[PDB]
C-alpha cells in the first residue's frame, strides 16, 4: 500500500527533452523499475525496464535507437530520456515497480507529456 | 537518494492568470561535460496516465502548447504558463532523471477559484 | 576417455531372455494339451529380434535353461499324497523324428538327447553348439528356396536349430497336475559380421520383413525452434 | 514476442451475475522445473493507476475480496467472479510476466446493462 510519485505532468514542445522521473520507497537490490504507455488509441505498451542491483537496461524495438534510460540508485531518482519526440506519443506514463523477479505489485501515480506544435 | 521540493502550496490563483512555479532540488542536476540539466516538469490527469510538459528544462516536448515554458539552471528549476486553463486540471510534478533513483516531485493540484 | 568394455558384442548380446512360456496338463484331455513344443528361432520376440538384426551374419552357441513349476488342479478325486513329479525335456536336432502325440515312439529315440528332471532341484540347463551346414547364421537372406526363382522368399534352410519338447514322465491316476514351462535363451561366443541400420517400422510378421511406411522421425515446431525456453529470473535479471 | 488473447467481447451481462472469462496465450506459460504459471489478471480504474487481482493464477493477492478466483494451467488461463458489481468498473487485462517482453492483455470494459 506504499504510495508512489513522479516528476509530474508538464506541457512540453516537440523536439524538447522531457525527463520523467520517479520516486522510490524501497531498496535497490535485485528489484525492477519500468513504465508503460497509457493511450486509448494505442492501448498499453511498455517502454523499458530498469533493474537496481543488476545493472541491466533494455528498450523496446519500437523505441530502440530513440529512447534511453538512466537512473541513480543513491539519489532515488530514475530517468527515462527520450529523443526525437513526436506529438502523438502523449500518454499517462505510469511508473511500475517490482520487488520480485517476476511480478507487478505497485503501480504509479500518472503524468502527462502532451505537447502543442 | 536525490529528491526535489516543489512550491509549498498549489497555484490557488484565478483562471487566465500567468503562473510561475519553481522546483528546489536537493543536489546539483547539471553534468558539466554535457551542460545538460536532467529534470522535467510532469502533468497527470486524474484517473489517466501522467505526461510531462518539458524535458531537459530547455526543450519543450513536441505537441505541447506554447503556453508552457520551462527554465532553471543548476539546482533550481522553474516553469511559467502565460495562460492557465480550467481544463488543464492535473497534478504538477518536477521529476528528475539524473541518477538512481528517478524520484518524482511533490505534487500541485489545480484547485477552484471562480 | 572412459571405458568401452560394456559395448562389445559379447557384453551386448549375451543377456538371457525369456523366449517362451507354455503350459501342459498331466492327465486326460486333448492330446495336444499334454506336451509343450517350441521351434527354436529368434524372430518371435521383437525385443531380441531388434538386437540380432543389427548384423547380417551371426555365429554363436546356444544355452537353454528351463524353469518348470507345477500345481494341483481343482476338480473331483484330488490326490491326497503324491510322491514327486518328473519331467522329460527332449531336444530334436534338425531332421530328427518329431512327436505327433504324447506317449509316442519318438520320445524314446536314441538320437534325441533328453533330460529327466525331478521337482525340487536346480533348473535344468543344456548347451547346443553351432549346429549348421554353413559357416554362419544369416538374419537377412535375399533369395529363394529353389533355383527356379520361385518358392518361399526370404527363407534359408541353413539356419535350422531343431525343436524342444517337454512332457510329464509320470502316469497319474488320481487327479490332474498342470505344469508351466519358461524357456531362457542365451548366446555364447558370439561373432557378428556386416552391420546394418536398425529397424524403424514396427514388426508385422515373424516370417517376413514386411512393414508399413513410417515417418523418419518425430515432428518439430519449426526449423529454428530450439527446445522450449526459460523464464526471466535472478540470473537473467 | 509472446502475447495473449482475451475474450472476444466484454462481459456485457447483468449486475449480480457470476462472470467467467478466459485468456488464450500464444505460447506455453509453465516452467516445468518450478511448476509455476507466470500470468496475472489485471484491473485498471479509469483515470487511476491499474492493479491486478491474482498473480501466479493460483495465489490471490492480499487485500483482494474473495469474489475473484483465478485458474487455468498451461496456455489457457481463466478467472471467475461470483458477484459482479457496478462499482468495479475497470478494464480487465491478463498480463504475463514470464519472459521479455511483459506484454499486457486485450482489454475488457464493464459496460452498462440496467
Amino acid at each position: 500500500e506504499v504510495q508512489l510519485q513522479q516528476s509530474g505532468p508538464e506541457l512540453a514542445r516537440p523536439w524538447a527533452s522531457v525527463k520523467i522521473s520517479c520516486q522510490a520507497f524501497y531498496t535497490f537490490s535485485n528489484y525492477g523499475m519500468q513504465w508503460v504507455k497509457q493511450s486509448p488509441g494505442q492501448g498499453l505498451e511498455w517502454i523499458g525496464p530498469f533493474y537496481p542491483g543488476n545493472a541491466d537496461t533494455s528498450y523496446n524495438q519500437k523505441f530502440k535507437g530513440k529512447a534511453t534510460l538512466t537512473a541513480d540508485k543513491s539519489s532515488s531518482t530514475a530517468y527515462m530520456q527520450f529523443s526525437s519526440l513526436t506529438s502523438e506519443d502523449s500518454a499517462v506514463y505510469y511508473c511500475a515497480r517490482v520487488v520480485a523477479t517476476t511480478d507487478f505489485d505497485y503501480w504509479g501515480q500518472g503524468t502527462t507529456v502532451t505537447v502543442s506544435s | 537518494y536525490i529528491e526535489a521540493s516543489q512550491s509549498p502550496s498549489s497555484l490557488a490563483v484565478s483562471v487566465g492568470e500567468k503562473v510561475t512555479m519553481s522546483c528546489k532540488s536537493s543536489q546539483s542536476l547539471l553534468y558539466s561535460s554535457n551542460q545538460k540539466n536532467y529534470l522535467a516538469w510532469f502533468q497527470q490527469k486524474p484517473g489517466q496516465s501522467p505526461k510531462l510538459l518539458i524535458y531537459w528544462a530547455s526543450t519543450r516536448e513536441s505537441g505541447v502548447p506554447d503556453r508552457f515554458t520551462g527554465s532553471g539552471s543548476g539546482t533550481d528549476f522553474t516553469l511559467t504558463i502565460s495562460s492557465v486553463k480550467a481544463e488543464d486540471l492535473a497534478v504538477y510534478y518536477c521529476q528528475q532523471y539524473y541518477s538512481y533513483p528517478y524520484t518524482f516531485g511533490g505534487g500541485t493540484k489545480l484547485k477552484i477559484k471562480r | 576417455y572412459h571405458s568401452r568394455t560394456e559395448s562389445s558384442i559379447e557384453n551386448f548380446l549375451c543377456r538371457a531372455a525369456c523366449v517362451y512360456i507354455a503350459t501342459y496338463a498331466s492327465a486326460g484331455g486333448t492330446p495336444t494339451e499334454r506336451y509343450a513344443s517350441w521351434r527354436i528361432n529368434t524372430r518371435q520376440m521383437v525385443q531380441l529380434r531388434r538386437k540380432f538384426e543389427l548384423f547380417t551374419y551371426l555365429r554363436f552357441d546356444m544355452e537353454i535353461t528351463f524353469v518348470i513349476t507345477s500345481t494341483q488342479d481343482p476338480g473331483t478325486q484330488l490326490a491326497q499324497d503324491m510322491p514327486v513329479l518328473t519331467h522329460q525335456i527332449m531336444y530334436i536336432p534338425p531332421g530328427g523324428p518329431v512327436p505327433n502325440s504324447a506317449t509316442d515312439f519318438a520320445w524314446q529315440s536314441s538320437t534325441n538327447p533328453s533330460i529327466f528332471w525331478t521337482e525340487g532341484c536346480a533348473p535344468a540347463r543344456m548347451s547346443v553348439p553351432f549346429i549348421s551346414i554353413g559357416n554362419a547364421y544369416s538374419n537377412f537372406y535375399d533369395g529363394w528356396s529353389h533355383f527356379t526363382q520361385e518358392g518361399v522368399y526370404g527363407f534359408n534352410s541353413l539356419n535350422n536349430m531343431g525343436h524342444i519338447y517337454v512332457r510329464h514322465v509320470n502316469e497319474q491316476s488320481l487327479g490332474v497336475s498342470t505344469s508351466t514351462l519358461r524357456v531362457y535363451f542365451k548366446p555364447k561366443h558370439v561373432r557378428a559380421w556386416v552391420p546394418r541400420p536398425p529397424r524403424l517400422s514396427p514388426y508385422v510378421k515373424s516370417s517376413n520383413v514386411n512393414f508399413k511406411p513410417t515417418a523418419v522421425t518425430t515432428e518439430r515446431k519449426d526449423i529454428n525452434d530450439v527446445g522450449t525456453l526459460r523464464p526471466v529470473g535472478y540470473t537473467n535479471h
